[PDB]
């Protein structure tokens, strides 16, 4: 016996216990104390499944996400699907799956953070370049989502407008090797990294250790929030054995980036919500910061499976965070060939706005404190 | 045979 709104979460629980102890809570007796927040779950359950919180263009459009306690990697909510009934208790949880492309949300942790963290750029005001450009060593143009080019613009603006050209070039200056290393620090990895990975989590391999999932993303972005510490995602607190003994589960974060980098990424990302691309997930009273993301079709997919000449996309994402809870949201149809259009592309932000509202309607909305080693200067931030 | 799970408020949320 267990509630349906806890299916996905309970599954992850069963696995973590097995991973650490080697025992299966299904074929062995024991009590387990997890990290879930029940009301948060029912709240999340209501958001997906009802029609009171957000306008789903239909009942098929799927949603999946993970909410993490930025201070310790504790997962306090996870829901892999919506309106998807067929009780097969403990099935595939789309919140831990890496089979989907997180697109643009990949920029902050793959190109820009490393850049700042390694000297490439020294200020959010640095002039980057959005001009015609091909993938390094190749003649394949890196096209901006709208086929246009902005010219010289600041780091911030390029991150806030989600321009591709300045992103893949940034990865070039950071170096793939250093970049892949920096990604590991945040819990993400690929069997092999390429320049396309500057704007896509699409990878040759497909274990689980490779790629990005609402789980991994929310834990990666939590490092910005918590100041630069990477916390392994945790679902279980403690497990008392039938024979009296207990096993307590402790997680110890690691320095993923300097505080400076974290603060800087956070400042550029606060602008994403304001005059940036993440406007639909903006809250005047809540000092949060995030990044919107979109993936794209192959070309064979465009010329053979896409009808409308509208703006389409197999995945819409959002990975926002506050001073307390980091949250990564994925949205798309079960079959990537069914596109997201018009009001369907907006669900990722709203779901995030909605949930994050609830999660912070009380608390005491706090802001970040510019760390020693930096100094403001109008819209931007500079290094000493 | 039995295993109980409690949320963060230690209030049992399921029995498996
Ligand atoms: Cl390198
Ligand atoms: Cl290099
Ligand atoms: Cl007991
Ligand atoms: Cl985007
Ligand atoms: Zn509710
Ligand atoms: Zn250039
Ligand atoms: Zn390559």
């Amino acid at each position: 016996n267990y509630p349906a709104y806890m299916d996905n979460y309970l599954k992850e629980v069963i696995n973590q216990v097995e991973e650490e102890t080697g025992y299966n809570l299904l074929t062995t007796g024991m009590d387990v104390y997890t990290n879930v927040d029940q009301e948060a779950q029912k709240h999340l359950w209501d958001i997906y499944n009802t029609d009171e919180y957000v306008a789903y263009p239909d009942d098929e459009l799927q949603v999946a996400s993970t909410i993490v306690d930025v201070s310790n990697g504790k997962v306090i909510a996870q829901l892999g699907a919506r309106h998807q009934s067929s009780n097969v208790s403990f099935g595939i949880n789309q919140a831990v799956e890496t089979n989907r492309d997180w697109g643009s949300t990949m920029k902050p942790i793959t190109d820009y953070a490393p850049a700042l963290e390694y000297g490439v750029y020294d200020s959010t005001a640095t002039i980057v370049h959005d001009e015609p450009y091909n993938y390094p060593g190749t003649n394949t143009p890196v096209y901006n989502w709208d086929r246009g080019y902005f010219g010289n613009i600041t780091l911030q603006y390029a991150l806030q407008q989600s321009r591709n050209v300045p992103a893949v070039e940034t990865l070039n200056k950071v170096g793939l090797n250093r970049a892949k290393t920096f990604l590991n620090g945040l819990g993400i990895d690929y069997p092999s990294i390429h320049y396309s990975n500057a704007i896509s989590s699409n990878t040759t391999e497909s274990d689980k250790k490779y790629g990005a999932s609402s789980e991994k993303m929310a834990a990666a972005y939590a490092a910005f929030a918590n100041g630069g510490t990477y916390y392994k995602p945790m679902y279980i607190h403690k497990v008392v054995f039938s024979d009296g003994s207990e096993k307590e589960f402790s997680n110890v974060g690691t320095r993923a980036m300097k505080e400076t980098t974290a603060y800087m990424m956070t400042d550029m990302m606060k602008t994403v919500l304001t005059y940036g691309t993440g406007r639909n997930a903006y809250l005047a009273w809540l000092p949060q910061a995030g990044k919107t993301g979109t993936s794209n079709y192959t070309d064979e997919e465009i010329e053979n499976h896409i009808k409308t000449s509208q703006f389409v996309a197999p995945d819409e994402l959002f990975a926002g965070y506050t001073r307390k809870y980091s949250m990564a949201v994925w949205t798309g149809y079960s079959n990537r060939l069914t596109p997201l259009v018009g009001n369907g592309l907006t669900v990722a932000a709203k779901v995030y706005r909605s949930m994050m509202t609830y999660l912070s309607e009380g608390s005491n909305p706090e802001d970040w404190n510019i760390p020693e080693g930096l100094y403001r200067n109008g819209e931007f931030v500079f290094k000493n | 045979t039995s295993s109980k799970i409690y949320d963060n408020k230690n209030q049992l949320i399921a029995d498996l």
